[PDB]
């Protein structure tokens, strides 16, 4: 996350660190969406340009974490992973259209202060939340600027921007399934996710309900933080047929 | 399920977050 | 740069 923050403790108790098991490291973000799933981009898992090809047993995953190198124990948990789904068109080849995986637990794990899961937007609460200005918050343990990596969690909120803004931005093929967000070069603030953050959680507080919801998924930038650049991430409510019938299927 | 999104530190003992403000402001 | 996990996870 670059031009962020120290998160708070339990301030994204639902954040997931996905970790290489050989070499140990950190691949990814991700996000606790119930007691068994996690859900991350499809990228993280399967990205044949730079050869990447995870398996199941390549990874596990850590969560209830803050700092980013530490073994937090009495804290953390750490799972193995039952099985990937990776959304069956989703574009590598691209633009990374369709960027989203799902991830199924060996075992459930416990909630506690630390591990909470978000939720998933339902139509009302997208068509709602999901406008230009209305700001989300992005976390991750991914690096601090384009070209180092921080001691713990990262925060930074964001505001969603005008979709033609977003497609003038880049010569990329942005596709319903995406949304863009970020300060534009005259707002002064600025802020995004980088390497390292991918896969992790975009999500916003609905003054309806008081409740936390995953609208994004960190998908994709031209470099980091680059003026005139933007954020663009996996448009979750767009993908959530996909979602519900893989955990009504395989659950 | 039923208890998503409701982060026991925080909302579960009706705490705010440092930043959180930000995002409703922005809802207009 | 990170902290070895029990064995536990690893095997
Ligand atoms: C599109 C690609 N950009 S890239 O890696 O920085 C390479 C690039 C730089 C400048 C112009 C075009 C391309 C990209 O973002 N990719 C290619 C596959 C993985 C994903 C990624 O890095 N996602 C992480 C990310 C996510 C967001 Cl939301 C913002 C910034 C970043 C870091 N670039
Ligand atoms: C990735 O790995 C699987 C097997 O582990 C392989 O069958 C597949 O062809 C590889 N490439 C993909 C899915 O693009
Ligand atoms: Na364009
Ligand atoms: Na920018």
């Amino acid at each position: 996350i670059v031009e962020g923050s120290d998160a708070e403790i339990g301030m994204s108790p639902w954040q997931v660190m996905l970790f290489r098991k050989s070499p140990q490291e950190l691949l990814c973000g991700a996000s606790l969406i119930s007691d068994r799933w996690v859900l991350t981009a499809a990228h993280c898992l399967l990205y044949p340009p730079w050869d990447k090809n995870f398996t199941e047993n390549d990874l596990l995953v850590r969560i209830g974490k803050h700092s980013r190198t530490r073994y937090e124990r009495n804290i953390e948990k750490i799972s193995m992973l039952e099985k990937i789904y990776i959304h069956p068109r989703y574009n590598w080849r691209e633009n990374l259209d369709r960027d989203i995986a799902l991830m199924k637990l060996k075992k459930p794990v416990a909630f506690s202060d630390y591990i909470h899961p978000v939720c998933l937007p339902d139509r009302e609460t997208a068509a709602s939340l999901l406008q230009a200005g209305y700001k989300g918050r992005v976390t991750g343990w991914g690096n601090l600027k384009e070209t180092g990596q921080p001691s713990v969690l990262q925060v930074v909120n964001l505001p969603i921007v005008e979709r033609p803004v977003c497609k003038d931005s880049t010569r990329i093929r942005i596709t319903d399934n995406m949304f863009c967000a970020g300060y534009k070069p005259d707002e002064g603030k600025r802020g995004d996710a980088c390497e390292g953050d991918s896969g992790g959680p975009f999500v916003m507080k609905s003054p309806f309900n008081n409740r936390w919801y995953q609208m994004g998924i960190v998908s994709w930038g031209e470099g980091c933080d680059r003026d005139g650049k933007y954020g663009f991430y996996t448009h979750v409510f767009r993908l959530k047929k996909w979602i519900q019938k893989v955990i009504d299927q395989f659950g | 399920e039923a208890d998503c999104g409701l982060r026991p530190l925080f909302e579960k003992k009706s705490l705010e977050d440092k930043t959180e403000r930000e995002l409703l402001e922005s809802y207009i | 740069d990170f902290e070895e996990i029990p064995e536990e996870y690893l095997q």
